[PDB]
RNA sequence: GAUUAACCCAAGUCAAUAGAAGCCGGCGUAAAGAGUGUUUUAGAUCACCCCCCAAUAAAGCUAAAACUCACCUGAGUUGUAAAAAACUCAGUUGACACAAAAUAGACUACGAAAGUGGCUUUAACAUAUCUGACACAAUAGCUAAGACCCAAACUGGGAACCCCACUAUGCUUAGCCCUAAACCUCAACAGUUAAUCAACAAAACUGCUCGCCAGAACACUACGAGCCACAGCUUAAAACUCAAAGGACCUGGCGGUGCUUCAAUCCCUCUAGAGGAGCCUGUUCUGUAAUCGAUAAACCCCGAUCAACCUCACCACCUCUUGCUCAGCCUAUAUACCGCCAUCUUCAGCAAACCUGAUGAAGGCUACAAAGUAAGCGCAAGUACCCACGUAAAGACGUUAGGUCAAGGUGUAGCCCAUGAGGUGGCAAGAAAUGGGCUACAUUUUCUACCCCAGAAAAACGAUAGCCCUUAUGAAACUUAAGGGUCGAAGGUGGAUUUAGCAGUAAACUGAGAGUAGAGUGCUUAGUUGAACAGGGCCCUGAAGCGCGUACAAAGUGUACUGAGUGCACUUGGAC
């Protein structure tokens, strides 16, 4: 049985995403990349960096906005800007939310020697997909 | 076993008596059914009739049919003759042996 | 197979496509008719229109082939054939003119013929009651066993540096002429059945 | 008939294999009850319908007729130009074909289509093969030979042709071998 | 009556939803259950023909008074 | 057992004993309707309206079939699975019972019950218009005398059960014994169908009377008594023990369960192979100071897309102590887990949530449809490749405490001057077996040219092994790989047996990629030439249906002989 990346069955009363719903099987058929660079392309090179990047910045992301990010967090690396799109919950404060979204910008440009742009999309509750 | 053999040698003999007649019914008895042995299962839960098979196969499936639908009524017929106190269900299979020996005496001709 | 069970092998016969029409019967006119709608496979590389087509040869060929060497089979087919007909020219030139009647000079008549010679009536299969027991052979399995035995007779590691050419002409003509070990393998096997005769009811 | 699902579609409902079954030997027996155009009409509502292109015949500068056409087998393909009119000759790569196909087999799968149609030396060909190995070659050249030749023989020829396998494209191709198995069916010796 | 002469399932389930149930019961019928029973024959072509035309006139008279009756009451 | 906390009662608490709790309930299957019938004293209101079949005893009789005896023939007869044992006896015909009573009987009558089914005759089948202890009581058994065809406990012989012969006994008379699953397991009489009811059984009840039961076992027993006339029946306990016993139903499990369907697909069938020789390689045992895990399918060129140091977790030695880490630990625990997978799966089912059994465990099917609907998951469908095909991919819930704590994380356990950290050196071998792979044994071959129109080799074929040398990598080459020479070995198609494949498939051949400094005959992948069978069956495997019988979460009653069976009758509380 295949217990990779795959949300069991359970009674019906397990909330589940798009994400989280789809398996990687499906991959570029249902579901896109939730990174986007060119790296891994035929004759590129830093795909090794490009990943160390992107793991560090979700571990960031993670890591700083406990409780409040309602989806996966898709980057995307156009020409040497770097953009972190969440979805957040609207459960702390926009105060909060600026603050820490002009700190995470401003830190994350510094460390890795680019403009970093972070937006955020808020949502009453994590968007179900279905429920298992 | 000697006592599985004794009891194949005498279902087959009382077999042959019942289908000597019209006893189970005129119709079986008109098909003129010959059998060919009697095999007990090991555990007793089944008997197996083997019956020569004709060249028809209409009168071959005909035959077939009869013997499927008086197979209980032989039973029933053996267990009041008391030839067996207990009989297990009877099965009536086809036998096609001596077809390979037609045949070759056939070729062989 | 990439064919769907839709395809249907194609027919490789010109007079069944010049038959007239009137000879048709009403089966056979639907039959035409249907066919046009169905689909056909690609016809494999072996058969075609030639007149000098022989599925019977072909086949001895395939079954000669080891490994995909369809050239050296087909060389080794033709070369047999050639020899053969080369010993028939002799031995038709050697006789007088009332032996010259009966001898025969075609090569494909001579195969055909020790094919059939070499064909065996009846083969033994294990039959359970398990006992090897005399049953009749199909059409299809005794030529397949006459061109295998055929073949494996000429595989013999007896002929000593002989060319497969001149050991099958060799056996070809033995069994055309109802000798060889062929035909001693093909009495053997009916001896056997008559032996086993007797567990035939099995 | 419309299938089943074709049915459910129609009619966007769900039904069972007993549901369509009912349907359809209803229709059945409507078809049977010699049912007019008023009738027919709606039935066709449920039915369910169940020929090589002809090339044109281009020219040369000298005003010569020809046909040109086209072919795949294997990783091979094909272009042959066909003539109206030729004594036989076919030019393979610029090179004779006897001398470029060393197999007799290979000759014959060129010989086949004309063979069939009975136009031996009647055509002169210009076939031009590139990639794939020598059977390839040869099966994508008889394939490109025989499409040209449909636009020279006459239609009852062509639908004869069609039939016995000269003019349909080979589906047969290599299947990709799998992981964990040596060939595209073989399966690794099976350990114990 | 089901196809197996027995009470249709919708006789009880009607009754258990508390729906009223107008019923033509035959001889071998069970009215037990059925609101409004008609005690008569369920069989006879003419007989189904006459109690279908029954009802549609009933029906047909009931929804125009209604209509009349809301015209008369909205034009005052 | 101790500790903490708590609960109840409280000048009490609660261990033992005893008592208070005691009959309008039942009797087909649980204890219970006594084997049957009839009284008295009584009781009740149901009292008023109201032929014959097979009963029983006696006498007489016999159609068929037996035995025995007569002839006439024949030499074997009988016996069964098959033989033995036994008789010389066997067949026809004829005579011929004190035995039993086809067919009718598919009838359901008579009798209180037990029982009664050949024919005739005689005698004869109680009663009030209610219930209610001496007379009967099947088969078995005993006494005395007869009959003895046949059957048959027991005995003997033959190979308990089977066959042979034979005795009690079954039969008549005259007396005894009084027991049966003596059962329609359903007491008599009267009445009713009004509202059904534990379950099954023979629909449910009312009135009325008599008999019977008060958990199981002890116990159809002991003591006493009656009948006996001494080996038995009837009546029938107690003590000790236990919290059960028992009845009717529902479901799951199990077979060493047969018949019928089945299955690159269980066996055969086609092809190609493994095992026989060498070599590469993995594993186990030995060895080693010296590697962990993997371990039948589902380990065995597996973790490893790969070990000269490193890798490395091992051994030996040496060295360090807040240690790269707000230390660490490749040390135990996969039988705590996450993470990733295997197996069926070369399956299609898993399913929440809803909606008959008079609301029990439980059940939910019929298409000319009769209570099932089912979201969702999975197959499917969809997608990649070249189709619409096939292959990929997918493959739910569960199965083996399956593996993996040494990918990493982590519960838990333990070490912290060492179970942590660092440096130098090292085996990585073979009695022996085995798994997989490569190379062969050749003539469809060897060899060159060529890439398919030729010439040589041909007992030579045949090592990628061994030995020497050199080259590439690298600090380091006996360590690895490559090139040359050398040697030309085993072997001559292979045992137990056995693997894979249904078509561009097998088979053969040739390239490329992953990983490293280098390193595989390993792995991955591309392409070329490219076939044969495809039809039979089920012992073997497994999957089903038909189903059978096991069981856990023929049977019995009575009676008697023998030593558990048998004999006779009876019941279905079994099957057809
Ligand atoms: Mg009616
Ligand atoms: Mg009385
Ligand atoms: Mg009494
Ligand atoms: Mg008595
Ligand atoms: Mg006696």
């Amino acid at each position: 049985k295949n217990r990779a990346a795959r949300v069991r069955v359970s009674k019906g009363d397990k909330p589940v995403t798009y994400e989280e719903a789809h398996a990687p099987h499906y991959i570029a058929h249902r579901k896109g990349w939730l990174s986007l660079h060119t790296g891994n392309l035929d004759g590129e090179d830093h795909a090794a960096e490009r990943t160390v990047e992107d793991v560090f910045l979700r571990k960031f992301m993670w890591g700083t906005f406990p409780g409040c990010l309602a989806d996966q967090l898709v980057l995307k690396r156009r020409g040497n800007q770097l953009e972190i799109c969440a979805v957040v919950l609207r459960q702390l404060s926009p105060h909060k939310y600026y603050f820490l979204v002009g700190y995470s910008e401003t830190l994350l440009s510094y460390f890795y020697k680019c403009p970093v742009r972070l937006h955020l999309q808020t949502v009453p509750s994590k968007v179900v997909y279905k429920y298992l | 076993h000697a006592r599985l053999r004794a009891l194949n040698g005498l279902l087959y003999k009382a077999l042959t008596d019942l289908l000597c007649t019209p006893e189970v019914s005129q119709e079986l008895y008109d098909l003129n059914v010959e059998l060919s042995k009697v095999s007990l299962t090991p555990d007793f839960s089944a008997c197996r009739a083997y019956w020569k098979t004709t060249l028809s196969a209409e009168q071959n499936a005909h035959m077939e049919a009869v013997l499927q639908r008086s197979a209980a009524h032989m039973r029933h017929l053996l267990m009041s003759q008391q030839t067996l106190r207990n009989v297990p269900p009877i099965v009536f299979v086809q036998d096609k042996g001596n077809a390979a020996l037609a045949e070759l005496d056939q070729l062989l001709a | 197979s990439r064919y769907s069970p839709e395809f249907k092998d194609p027919l490789i016969d010109k007079e069944y496509y010049r038959k007239p029409v009137e000879e048709l019967t009403e089966e056979e006119k639907y039959v035409r008719e249907l066919k046009k709608t169905q689909l056909i496979k690609a016809a494999p590389a072996g058969k075609t229109s030639s007149v000098f087509e022989d599925p019977v040869i072909s086949k001895f060929t395939n079954m000669m082939m080891i490994g995909g060497n369809k050239v050296l089979a087909r060389s080794l087919m033709i070369q047999t054939l050639e020899a053969v007909k080369r010993k028939q020219f002799e031995k038709y030139h050697a006789a007088s003119a009332e032996e010259q009647a009966t001898i025969e000079r075609n090569p494909y008549t001579i195969f055909h013929q020790a094919l059939k010679n070499c064909e065996p009536m009846i083969g033994l299969v294990p039959i359970l009651k398990f006992y090897q027991v005399p049953v009749p052979l199909p059409d299809r399995r005794r030529r397949f066993l006459a061109m295998k035995w055929m073949i494996t007779e000429c595989r013999d590691k007896k002929h000593q540096r002989t060319l497969m050419p001149e050991k099958l002409s060799h056996k070809l003509l033995e069994a055309f002429h109802n000798q060889g070990p062929v035909i001693k393998r093909k009495h053997d096997l009916h001896k056997m059945a008559e032996a086993n005769r007797a567990l035939a009811h099995y | 008939w419309l299938i089943k699902e074709e049915l459910e579609e129609m009619l966007v409902e769900k039904l069972s294999d007993l549901d369509y079954m009912q349907f359809i030997r209803l229709l059945e027996k409507l078809l049977t009850s010699q049912c007019g155009a008023a009738e027919e009409e709606f039935v066709q509502r449920f039915r369910r319908s169940v020929k090589q292109l002809i090339e044109p015949v281009q020219y040369d500068e000298q005003g010569m007729a020809f046909s040109k056409s086209e072919g795949k087998r294997k990783t091979a393909k094909a272009e042959a130009i066909v003539y109206k009119h030729g004594s036989g000759r076919i030019k393979v790569n610029g090179i004779d074909y006897q001398l470029y196909f060393p197999i007799t087999q290979d000759r014959e799968q060129l010989m086949f289509p004309f063979h069939f149609v009975d136009r031996l030396g009647k055509h002169d060909v210009t076939c031009t093969v590139s990639g794939g190995g020598r059977s390839a070659q040869a099966g994508a050249i008889r394939l490109a030979m025989a499409k040209a030749l449909c636009s020279f023989v006459t239609e009852d020829e062509v639908e004869w042709m069609r039939q016995a396998g000269l003019l349909t494209t080979d589906p047969r191709v290599r299947e990709r071998k799998k992981p964990g198995q040596e060939g595209a069916r073989r399966k690794f010796t099976w350990k114990k | 009556l089901n196809n197996i002469f027995e009470p249709h399932v919708a006789v009880r389930d009607a009754a258990k939803m508390n729906i009223p149930t107008v019923g033509i019961v035959d001889t071998n019928c069970n009215p037990c259950l059925i609101t409004y029973p008609v005690p008569g024959n369920d069989d006879s072509p003419l007989a189904v023909h006459l109690y279908c035309r029954l009802f549609q006139t009933a029906i047909t008279r009931a929804k125009e008074k209604r209509q009349q009756v809301e015209a008369l009451y909205r034009l005052q």
